[PDB]
């Protein structure tokens, strides 16, 4: 949840991690914590649709300007639905829902441009795997900045994905974990709790300290 | 950006 992320992001922040004598950022390294999912791709077309987003795992999704979401798995049939109200329904696209045919059509416009115009991030991260018979996330809300988009799932994590240098941030708070994607497109997943104890670099301290913000901005705007 | 890294 958004509070416990925030408590858990102050914690780390307080302690001003890169403000120690000698850093021992590896050792708060954490592979097992690895995200099952993080937003891949995303197009911004709110101004008259919504924000249609890809999954690492193929499957794609939009937040609707009427604030219901469509979700597509990757088999490229199966579809979760999602009402103003939180109602969830699990349906096939094959099925020919007649209420939804105007938003499966929407989505598919996003995942094939996604997919013929945009870079997939983390290709080179094999997520974590839990369970499977009921799973797949969806967005909740998202915001940009002049210097990021932040993007919150309904799993409870937060993406950060700062436009400047490509970096990105992925923050859960059942792992009380944070993955950094450099701008080498390398990756690690680190404990926060162990940054805390350890210390972290500088950069990798500015982005926790960015996230922390925009964290309350999720909490103010709740 | 209005999308997010192209290809």
């Amino acid at each position: 949840h958004l509070s416990d992320m925030l408590q858990q992001l102050h914690s780390v922040n307080a302690s001003k991690p890169s403000e120690r004598g000698l850093v021992r950022q590896e050792e708060a390294e954490d592979p097992a914590c690895i995200p099952i999912f993080w937003v891949s791709k995303w197009v911004d077309y709110s101004d008259k649709y919504g924000l249609g987003y890809q999954l690492c795992d193929n499957s794609v999704g939009v937040l609707f300007n009427d604030s219901t979401r469509l979700i597509l798995y990757n088999d490229g049939d199966s579809l979760q639905y999602i009402e103003r109200d939180g109602t969830e329904s699990y349906l096939t696209v094959s099925s020919h829902p007649n209420s939804l045919m105007k938003k499966i059509t929407l989505l598919k416009y996003f995942r094939n441009y996604m997919s013929e115009h945009l870079l997939k991030a983390g290709a080179n991260i094999t997520p974590r795997e839990g369970d499977e018979l009921a799973r797949l996330p969806y967005l909740r809300t998202w915001f940009r900045t002049r210097s990021a988009i932040i993007l919150h799932l309904s799993n409870g994590s937060v993406q950060i994905n700062f436009f400047q240098d490509h970096t990105k941030l992925i923050l859960c708070p059942l792992m009380a974990a944070v993955t950094y994607i450099d701008e080498k497109r390398d990756f690690r997943t680190y404990r926060l709790s162990l940054l805390e104890e350890y210390g972290c670099c500088k950069e990798l301290a500015s982005r926790l300290r960015y996230a922390r913000t925009m964290v309350d901005k999720l909490l103010s705007s709740r | 950006p209005m999308q997010s890294t192209p290809l």
